[PDB]
């Protein structure tokens, strides 16, 4: 519960979830994408190149 | 669930539990007062006898419904594998931006 | 841990994981391939 | 005495996020490029599909 | 203040081209390695915007040699340099690219130019052409042109740039850039032991 | 009021940021946009679609402003690179899962409940609020949900 | 003064207001120009036998938002460049932080 | 000479995608490009000139 | 090869 | 008659139900579907915001 | 598990004539459009839209 | 008697599948190899005389 | 949590638990008239004192 | 005096040498040669002064 002061215009709060999204680059021959991409704290990663 | 007197929003908060097996889903839209409420077995509200769309199977709503939007690990959509051309959102009625 | 084997943060400290041959030019000439990032080194935090 | 009162709460309530979809804002009138603006944010015109 | 003692360089900004040539036949870009085959474009006043930068007119041949001069930027990408590498007589903090709008030639339902030959705005209450007392009444001006808002007037940008303070380097390597004193191809064996000429 | 000129957009992207390119046969596709309002910034704030201000352009241009790659070790950088050995991450200091739950009207409190989901690392939280007038829906592109064009 | 279009003899005694100025410029290097973070307007980035698409980000990334603040890391921010454009949004000191 | 090239090469490409689609707010391009069989090229030099 | 009526047949200068 | 104007489109929708595979491979087979009877899916009970 | 993907593919493409026909009598739609080698264009369901 | 049509811009639609990508570059071989062929024909598979 | 004036209908659905420990349910009324939020260490919240 | 020209249908053409296969696609890479490549000049093989 994320209690605040009250608005007179209404807003957006901004929820920041600090989590990790790196991508990793592969090329095994000259015209490959390998590249994988990841959502680990998310765990919904479930599909990437 | 219903939806408000004039507005038009609504999400799905359902806590966790196994999916084992599934075959699909089927939406469908129908007003309060032309349906009956269960348990009883009588309603003294219920002031409208005839047109149940749901207890009978006859439905005109469906085509109001503007896009199904589907989340189940509050990140990615249904196609977690981004197959289909909007991955996010998926469009019933268009408010018209490209018509192609 | 096993699920970083690929995103290589859990794998190797930060340099060794791709081929250490390539190390020569970034020690030797690196100034015109500046390059560390590329490559982004992994975090580390004692338990 | 004078200010005007209602029986407000908003804790019990949740606030989850509301997705970033192609228009779910409260209400915004706004403006399109040449083509005419939606009126109201979640009002009854937006019904009539309409083309140009 | 003269430019050859406290680098009081000014006309540095009045730039074109100034193509090599090394063997007196051929020129340096001969071998093909840049945009233009032989001219060194400093810069390109509106021909094909791609030759130019976004909010500069110099032609990009030049634009990558600039930054491949002192810093050791244009190949991985473009690195805005830290708080060490410029100093105040090193690039871009002398120049910077700059535009303006006036207006062009003929659009207008009634247009007869005018000069020097009364500035109309506020004159004859401060200034008319020499610093006097209030001598006129209050009007609308002449020569000061808008183009912008309510005002239906239209005219092109005059885009360009202003470089002073700053000297034009080029290295002498195969990539071309000033790794050190001694270059890839400045004092190699073929650019040490044979004699050439210069026609540029 | 009118101001014709180019302008040079390099990659914003977090993974492709700075990458090598092999070698080999590539195809690419970037969208860009023509709604005045959300791309354009005023000092002030006011919409430009319906406000005289439209936006038209002549030619795209793709650059390569790559190194003069060395040819007698051309062969040796490029089949390194062409292992499942070396590979290329792009990390971030902030990792965003920048979803938005807003104080519609006149709110006091605001609380949060996801149900039983996977958490395995994490680095912090942040907050703050912007006003929904001054945002778009970013669904499609463009919508007359946004008019606030500062 | 006068409730009048055209001729009037009271309109002698008008003031006149300045009207507010609005630079219409672009945010700091440029953002909000391509949609990289936006999901129906994704990038396509394939090979030409390959034909996989590489780019996917959804809206719980701002992926302009995200190499911004990064960009607040990477050297001094207050180093100004044209096809770059470092025109970070801001104020003086004494225009907000009210010095009386 | 065991470093950068010493034969032709051009530092840069000035590409042209081959199909254009312009609509309401999108301004797509599908460029069709091919690194050069033997030389590489850099992400963070890569941008558009609109 | 053609997949109508196969047949090998080149000539190097 | 010469006269300007623009027309509008509307779809409808009578006695029928929605209908959606369960299916990597988009296609609504037997009890056993694609992904819906899939163990990644089935796993751990987890969460729901549709 | 035998006949699925676990991979990023799209589902619905839309291309453009490279070259646009403005002639009197005829338009031609000329796409320069090139089928996934890992992908299947199903020539049964592949349509023109006006 | 007055009327006038012009196309504007065509949209080709080839609606492919979601198939198993292992599959999609393994079940192609047979009609890949030079015996194998799709023929397809009508009962109006014919020319005409007028 | 609070029943709000002419809104008798009451929702409770709480996330899921690791609980483990149960002997049963417990439910009563509460009146805000006679309760004020305890938490700061001071209230002037309780304009009452029943 | 009141006159311009402006353009509306513009085409390309390209007449081929309607050749054998056999014979077009041998010296076309015997074109590709190192040393077998293509010059030409001009009658005109003057320079310019202003």
């Amino acid at each position: 519960t994320f209690e605040v002061d009250p608005m007179d215009e209404p807003t957006l709060l901004y929820v920041l979830f600090e989590v990790f999204d790196v991508v990793r680059v592969h090329r095994p021959h000259r015209g490959v994408i390998e590249t994988v991409y990841l959502r680990t704290p998310f765990s919904a990663g479930n599909a990437t190149t | 669930y219903p939806i408000p007197a004039n507005a038009t929003n609504v999400p799905i908060s359902i806590p966790s539990r196994n999916w084992a097996a599934f075959r699909g889903w089927a939406f469908t839209r129908l007003k309060t007062k032309e349906t009956p409420s269960l348990g009883s077995g009588y309603d003294p509200y219920y002031t409208y006898s005839g047109s149940i769309p749901y207890l009978d199977g006859t439905f005109y709503l469906n085509h109001t419904f503007k896009k199904v939007a589907i989340t189940f690990d509050s990140s990615v959509s249904w196609p977690g594998n981004d197959r289909l051309l909007t991955p996010n959102e998926f469009e019933i009625k268009r408010s018209v931006d490209g018509e192609g | 841990m096993p699920q970083w084997s690929y995103m290589h943060i859990s794998g190797q400290d930060a340099s060794e994981y791709l081929s250490p041959g390539l190390v020569q030019f970034a020690r030797a000439t690196e100034t015109y391939f500046s390059l560390n990032n590329k490559f982004r080194n992994p975090t580390v935090a004692p338990t | 005495s004078t200010n005007s009162f209602d029986g407000s709460i908003v804790s019990s309530y949740l606030t989850t996020r509301m997705p970033p979809w192609a228009g779910v804002r409260q209400n915004v009138m706004g403006s399109s490029i040449d083509g005419r603006p939606v009126l109201p944010a979640n009002s009854t015109t937006l019904t009539y599909e309409t083309v140009s | 203040s003269i430019p050859y003692l406290d680098g009081t360089f000014y006309l540095n900004h009045t730039f074109k081209k100034v193509a090599i040539t090394f063997d007196s036949s051929v020129s340096w870009p001969g071998n093909d390695r840049l945009l233009t085959p032989n001219e060194f474009e400093i810069k390109r006043s509106v021909d094909g915007e791609g030759y130019n930068v976004a909010q500069c007119n110099m032609t990009k041949d030049w634009f990558l040699v600039q930054m491949l001069a002192n810093y050791n930027i244009g190949y991985q990408g473009f690195y805005i340099p830290e708080s060490y590498k410029d100093r105040m007589y090193s690039f871009f903090r002398n120049f910077q690219p700059m535009s303006r709008q006036v207006v062009d030639d003929t659009k207008y339902k009634d247009y007869q130019q005018v000069g020097i030959l009364h500035q109309h705005n506020n004159s004859g209450f401060v200034g008319y052409l020499a610093p006097t007392m209030r001598e006129g009444q209050a009007y609308p001006a002449n020569f000061p042109y808008p183009l912008i808002g309510k005002t239906a007037v239209d005219s092109i940008t005059q885009k360009k740039f202003l470089c002073d303070r700053t000297l034009w380097r080029i290295p002498f390597s195969s990539n071309f850039m000033s790794m050190g004193a001694l270059t890839d191809l400045g004092q190699n064996l073929l650019y040490a032991n044979s004699a050439h000429a210069l026609d540029m | 009021r009118y101001v014709p000129f180019h302008i040079q957009v390099p990659q914003k992207f977090f993974a492709i940021k700075n990458l090598l390119l092999l070698p080999g046969s590539y195809t690419y596709e970037w969208n860009f946009r023509k709604d005045v309002n959300m791309v354009l910034q005023s000092s002030l704030g006011n919409d430009l679609r319906v406000d005289g201000a439209s936006i038209k352009f002549d030619s795209i241009c793709l650059y390569a402003t790559f190194f003069p790659m060395a040819h007698n070790t051309a062969s040796t950088l490029e089949a390194m690179l062409r292992n499942d050995t070396n590979d290329q991450s792009f990390n971030d200091y902030l990792s965003a899962a920048n979803m938005l739950y807003p104080i519609p009207a006149n709110a006091t409190n605001v609380p949060i409940s996801i149900p039983s989901r996977n958490w395995a690392a994490f680095r912090g939280w942040a907050f703050t609020r912007l006003k929904t007038k001054e945002t778009p829906s970013l669904g499609s592109g463009y919508d007359p949900y946004y008019t606030y064009s500062g | 003064p006068t409730i009048k279009e055209g001729n009037s003899r009271e309109l002698m005694g008008q003031q006149s207001m300045p009207n507010r100025p609005n630079y219409i410029a672009f945010r700091d290097n440029f953002i909000g120009l391509m949609y990289y973070n936006s999901t129906g307007n994704m990038g396509v980035l394939a090979g030409q036998a390959s034909q996989l698409n590489a780019v996917v980000d959804l809206q719980d990334r701002n992926t302009e938002l995200s190499y911004q603040l990064l960009l607040d890391s990477i050297g001094d921010r207050t180093r100004y460049f044209s096809m770059w454009n470092q025109a970070v949004d801001s104020y003086d000191p004494d225009v907000r932080i009210i010095e009386n | 000479h065991d470093v950068t090239t010493d034969r032709s090469q051009r530092l840069t490409l000035r590409f042209i995608p081959v199909d254009r689609e312009d609509t309401a707010y999108s301004y797509k391009a599908r460029f069709t490009l091919a690194v050069g069989d033997n030389r590489v090229l850099d992400m963070a030099s890569t941008y558009f000139d609109i | 090869r053609p997949s109508f009526t196969p047949r090998q047949a080149i000539l190097t200068l």
